[PDB]
RNA sequence: AAGUCUGGGCUAAGUGGUAAAGGAUGUGGCGCCGCGAAGACAGCCAGGAGGUGGCUUAGAAGCAGCCAUCCUUUAAAGAG
RNA sequence: CCUAAGGUAGCGAAAUUCCUUGUCGGGUAAGUUCCGACCUGCACGAAAAGCGUAACGACCGGAGCGCUGUCUCGGCGAGGG
RNA sequence: CGAUCAACGGAUAAAAGUUACCCCGGGGAUAACAGGCUGAUCUCCCCCGAGCGUCCACAGCGGCGGGGAGGUUUGGCACCUCGAUGUCGGCUCGUCGCAUCCUGGGGCUGAAGAAGGUCCCAAGGGUUGGGCUGUUCGCCCAUUAAAGCGGCACGCGAGCUG
RNA sequence: AGCGCCGGCCAACUCCGUGCCAGCAGCCGCGGUAAUACGGAGGGCGCGAGCGUUACCCGGAUUCACUGGGCGUAAAGGGC
RNA sequence: CCGAGGGUAGGGCCCGUGACUGGGGCGAAGUCGUAACAAGGUAGCUGUACCGGAAGGUGCGGCUGGAU
RNA sequence: AAUGCUAAU
RNA sequence: GGCGCGUUAACAAAGCGGUUAUGUAGCGGAUUGCAAAUCCGUCUAGUCCGGUUCGACUCCGGAACGCGCCUCCA
């Protein structure tokens, strides 16, 4: 939801090491448009490159109503101009992507004993009159699901039935964690795309200061100033068309 | 006199030529199945390009068997073979052939676009 | 083997003759205030209304959720 | 950081894998076994040899055909008791 | 004066393992099976009524807590049995319990009908065949009115299997 | 009266819009804010009850060479 | 007797398909190095052999299509 | 001794 | 569960009852067309709780966490 606290991921898309020098000019101009919005940010994961840009930084956006406004800059953001990295005076068209995504909660995750049943039973192998006689072996299945884990590494039913549990919930948190792995991963490639030069969602054209927006027709000249925080103007220019797209019908 | 495991020769085109008997759908636990009786078979051997094939869990009507059939008048009847006719849930056959005699059973028993379909009723 | 012994009382569950939280117009007995012929309790005969909803709601308008529950014909009628 | 040096080729859920009936494929109507793969090998590995190998085996697995009183499911008969 | 004779009343100046190749003398003075006592564990049933259920605590549910029953499991204890109480599973043969899987009879339903849910009465009878595995257990296939859960030395080896 | 075409091959050019997007394409290549190469327009070229596209055959291909080719280093002398 | 064809059993060739596996082509950007073209910074190339994350390195012989 | 330099006449 | 070991900064990893560990990174500078390699400088610490002591990262006890080994006769 858009009062969420949000967070945003910049990789490096085509362009070699200026598509990773343009990916930091885009990284201060979130930092200090946050800054100038109130948003706390504070950096988790920065690849820099060694000719001052990055790889990829992941960066959260700590305020209220933070993915209400970044949530805008989600696509391909490409690039045209001289590079520093060129040295024949060419102007080359390079990419970044940009990922926006809601912070995630972490829910501890438990059993509910209620969709769980245990079975007890002999075990296998030796044990002479005492595996003859005793459960110590445990099943533990999940019902819902229907995963189920055996143990009977100990003579005890109890410390079996312990480590049965453990392992279920391991396994049933391993299901959970990849679930949200497959959502996480498309939801990015719904975003980030391969990262063509195409797929661009706003360019910024360094020769003819110019900053183009192309979901809405919007481009301004301040370019400076774009790069610099003041997106201002082009979220608004695009919540504008956010609202007169929800006309119905 | 047909239980589970109980080989079966197909008597229609469906492309089936063995059927294994695996249930006789008759009440709750019904040993035998014979003539007009219901059975589910797997494929166990068929030709290619039929309808069914090679493992496929269907049903059949058992149209000859080589248990002799007794009869209120006093008479009986054996066949040389085992045979079915592949049916669907609704009891009607899913060939469009039915190859050889069949038991004037399956006439009193609802089969009659089987009993149809045959040459020869015994 | 020795009382179908005497006197007073309780129990109706064969309780006696196997159990807990807890539930109960079981039965008996003590209490303590309360209301009554300023006609009580029960039943029955009515009045049981009106401005009509107040935030919320296309109706929620006496009869979802929230706000406090104003007053008159009065013998009393609650915006219930 | 440590060690005397940090498992090479080959092989691997194995006469070795605890989790385990791992996972995928095959075979079956259905396969904790089986076969083929994968490799986070609890705890393979190179003459206590490693990986293969035609032939051989009253060795130990898995499958099909044939055929059956093993079985559905028992019946009768013979002789010695 | 010389003792971590520290196993600290200190066996020698001087001493580690292994036995499924094992042996004898003993013990039910003491473990593993079963029984017994107990019932933490296990199974079942209640009390309370926060909250869910559009509305509505109680159709179906029941936070946090509370009380019990049973004697299938895992334990605690070590009481008969160590001059022997044969131990898993299967097969065969049953018999009992009822906290009932089906069938019979019911009340409530968030029960239109059909089909369910839930609880009450009820133990007369019934409760299939197969694949995997030594399995019990469990999964799967095909059915079924249903494919019940337990006790009987986890029933039953002077009945069989192994 | 329509259809194809107007960067070069290849006959036929200008204005607007687009801005490596939308698109063009048989080859070489066009398009990233002054495009005869995209789309439309005016004009032009070619054919005309037809004009284009696709598939296939032969040609151009002396690029299987009989006519009519080659093998030191371009593909090509067999290790002797 | 022959005989369409049906059945049985064992071979041959071909096509599709298969967990997994092997490399190959391609890509306006990634990671590790820098083997080759300058004497490419150890002349290169070569057949083979052994080894190595990788390009490669080294041994033996060969070639000049090698520099000064 | 001494490695590297993407991608738009 | 028993027994043993540990927990240090960005990472990896040491000594120590009072006190610049160290390596590599990171930061400032140089060199370089630029990046590296290189050179000159530089820097961030001891899991919680309770003890002992003048003073505890250091010693004693407990907790959490991670690692190692054992869990056998039935
Ligand atoms: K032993
Ligand atoms: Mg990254
Ligand atoms: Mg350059
Ligand atoms: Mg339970
Ligand atoms: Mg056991
Ligand atoms: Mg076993
Ligand atoms: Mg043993
Ligand atoms: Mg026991
Ligand atoms: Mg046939
Ligand atoms: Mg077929
Ligand atoms: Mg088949
Ligand atoms: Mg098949
Ligand atoms: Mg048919
Ligand atoms: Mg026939
Ligand atoms: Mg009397
Ligand atoms: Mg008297
Ligand atoms: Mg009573
Ligand atoms: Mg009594
Ligand atoms: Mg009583
Ligand atoms: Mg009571
Ligand atoms: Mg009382
Ligand atoms: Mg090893
Ligand atoms: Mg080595
Ligand atoms: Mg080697
Ligand atoms: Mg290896
Ligand atoms: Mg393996
Ligand atoms: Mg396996
Ligand atoms: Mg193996
Ligand atoms: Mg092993
Ligand atoms: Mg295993
Ligand atoms: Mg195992
Ligand atoms: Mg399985
Ligand atoms: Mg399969
Ligand atoms: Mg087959
Ligand atoms: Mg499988
Ligand atoms: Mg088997
Ligand atoms: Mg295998
Ligand atoms: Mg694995
Ligand atoms: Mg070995
Ligand atoms: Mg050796
Ligand atoms: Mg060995
Ligand atoms: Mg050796
Ligand atoms: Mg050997
Ligand atoms: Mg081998
Ligand atoms: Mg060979
Ligand atoms: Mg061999
Ligand atoms: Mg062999
Ligand atoms: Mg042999
Ligand atoms: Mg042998
Ligand atoms: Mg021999
Ligand atoms: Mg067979
Ligand atoms: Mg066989
Ligand atoms: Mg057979
Ligand atoms: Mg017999
Ligand atoms: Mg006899
Ligand atoms: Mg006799
Ligand atoms: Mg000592
Ligand atoms: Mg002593
Ligand atoms: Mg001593
Ligand atoms: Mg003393
Ligand atoms: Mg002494
Ligand atoms: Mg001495
Ligand atoms: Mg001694
Ligand atoms: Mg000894
Ligand atoms: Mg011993
Ligand atoms: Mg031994
Ligand atoms: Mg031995
Ligand atoms: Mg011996
Ligand atoms: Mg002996
Ligand atoms: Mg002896
Ligand atoms: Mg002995
Ligand atoms: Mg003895
Ligand atoms: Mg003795
Ligand atoms: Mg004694
Ligand atoms: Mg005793
Ligand atoms: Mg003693
Ligand atoms: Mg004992
Ligand atoms: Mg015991
Ligand atoms: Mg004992
Ligand atoms: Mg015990
Ligand atoms: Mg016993
Ligand atoms: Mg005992
Ligand atoms: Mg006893
Ligand atoms: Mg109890
Ligand atoms: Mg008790
Ligand atoms: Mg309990
Ligand atoms: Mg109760
Ligand atoms: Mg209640
Ligand atoms: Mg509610
Ligand atoms: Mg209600
Ligand atoms: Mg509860
Ligand atoms: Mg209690
Ligand atoms: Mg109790
Ligand atoms: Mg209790
Ligand atoms: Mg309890
Ligand atoms: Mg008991
Ligand atoms: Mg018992
Ligand atoms: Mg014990
Ligand atoms: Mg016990
Ligand atoms: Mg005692
Ligand atoms: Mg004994
Ligand atoms: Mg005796
Ligand atoms: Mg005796
Ligand atoms: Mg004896
Ligand atoms: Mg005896
Ligand atoms: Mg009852
Ligand atoms: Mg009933
Ligand atoms: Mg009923
Ligand atoms: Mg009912
Ligand atoms: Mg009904
Ligand atoms: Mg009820
Ligand atoms: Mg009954
Ligand atoms: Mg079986
Ligand atoms: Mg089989
Ligand atoms: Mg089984
Ligand atoms: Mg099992
Ligand atoms: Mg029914
Ligand atoms: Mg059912
Ligand atoms: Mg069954
Ligand atoms: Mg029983
Ligand atoms: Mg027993
Ligand atoms: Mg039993
Ligand atoms: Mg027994
Ligand atoms: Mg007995
Ligand atoms: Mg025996
Ligand atoms: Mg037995
Ligand atoms: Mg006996
Ligand atoms: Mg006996
Ligand atoms: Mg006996
Ligand atoms: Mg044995
Ligand atoms: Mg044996
Ligand atoms: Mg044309
Ligand atoms: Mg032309
Ligand atoms: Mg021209
Ligand atoms: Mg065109
Ligand atoms: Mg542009
Ligand atoms: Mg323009
Ligand atoms: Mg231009
Ligand atoms: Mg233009
Ligand atoms: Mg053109
Ligand atoms: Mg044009
Ligand atoms: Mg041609
Ligand atoms: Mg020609
Ligand atoms: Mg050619
Ligand atoms: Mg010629
Ligand atoms: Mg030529
Ligand atoms: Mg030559
Ligand atoms: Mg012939
Ligand atoms: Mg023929
Ligand atoms: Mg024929
Ligand atoms: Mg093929
Ligand atoms: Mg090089
Ligand atoms: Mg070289
Ligand atoms: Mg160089
Ligand atoms: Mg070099
Ligand atoms: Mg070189
Ligand atoms: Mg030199
Ligand atoms: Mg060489
Ligand atoms: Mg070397
Ligand atoms: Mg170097
Ligand atoms: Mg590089
Ligand atoms: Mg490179
Ligand atoms: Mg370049
Ligand atoms: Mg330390
Ligand atoms: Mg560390
Ligand atoms: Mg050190
Ligand atoms: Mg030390
Ligand atoms: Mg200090
Ligand atoms: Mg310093
Ligand atoms: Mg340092
Ligand atoms: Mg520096
Ligand atoms: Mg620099
Ligand atoms: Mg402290
Ligand atoms: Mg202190
Ligand atoms: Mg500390
Ligand atoms: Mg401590
Ligand atoms: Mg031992």
């Amino acid at each position: 939801m858009d009062e969420r606290d949000a967070i945003v991921e910049i990789r490096a898309g085509t362009g070699g090491e200026e598509a990773a020098l343009f990916a930091r000019d885009l990284f201060n101009m979130y930092l200090r448009f946050a800054e100038e919005m109130g948003f706390e940010t504070e950096v988790l994961d920065s690849h820099p490159t060694d000719l001052g840009g990055f790889s990829k930084v992941v960066f959260e956006v700590r305020g209220p109503g933070a993915y209400g406004t970044f949530k805008y800059e989600s696509g391909v953001h490409r690039v045209q101009r001289v590079p520093v990295t060129e040295t024949q005076g060419r102007i080359h068209t390079s990419t970044a992507t940009v990922a926006v995504l809601p912070k995630a909660e972490e829910e501890d995750f438990a059993l509910n004993m209620d969709e769980i049943r245990i079975d007890v039973m002999r075990a296998s192998g030796p044990g002479g009159s005492g595996v003859n006689t005793t459960d110590s072996a445990v099943r533990v299945v999940h019902l819902p699901t229907g995963i189920m884990v055996t143990c009977q590494d100990s003579r005890s039913q109890i410390k079996n039935r312990e480590k049965a549990l453990m392992i279920l919930r391991s396994r049933l948190l391993e299901m959970k964690r990849a679930e949200e792995a497959e959502r996480l991963r498309k939801t990015r490639l719904a975003q980030i795309g391969t990262g063509e030069r195409s797929e661009k969602i706003r360019t910024y054209n360094f020769p003819q200061s110019r900053v183009t927006d192309h979901r809405i027709g919007f481009t301004t000249h301040d370019l400076e100033g774009v790069l610099s925080g003041h997106l201002t103007p082009i979220l608004e220019a695009l919540k504008r068309a956010d609202q007169e797209r929800q006309l119905a019908a | 006199m047909i239980q589970p495991q109980t080989y079966l020769e197909v008597a229609d085109n469906t492309g089936a030529r063995k059927i294994m008997c695996i249930r006789v759908l008759k009440g709750s636990n019904a040993k035998y199945a014979t003539v007009g009786d219901v059975i589910v078979a797997s494929v166990k051997e068929a030709i290619p390009r039929g309808a069914v094939k090679e493992g496929d869990v269907v049903k059949a009507v058992v149209v000859r068997t080589k248990k002799e059939i007794k009869r209120p008048d006093g008479s009986a009847i054996r066949f040389d073979d085992n045979a079915a006719v592949i049916i669907n849930n609704q009891l009607e056959p899913r060939g469009t052939r039915v190859f050889g005699p069949v038991a004037r059973e399956l006439r009193e028993k609802g089969f009659m676009k089987i009993v149809s379909l045959a040459p020869e009723v015994l």
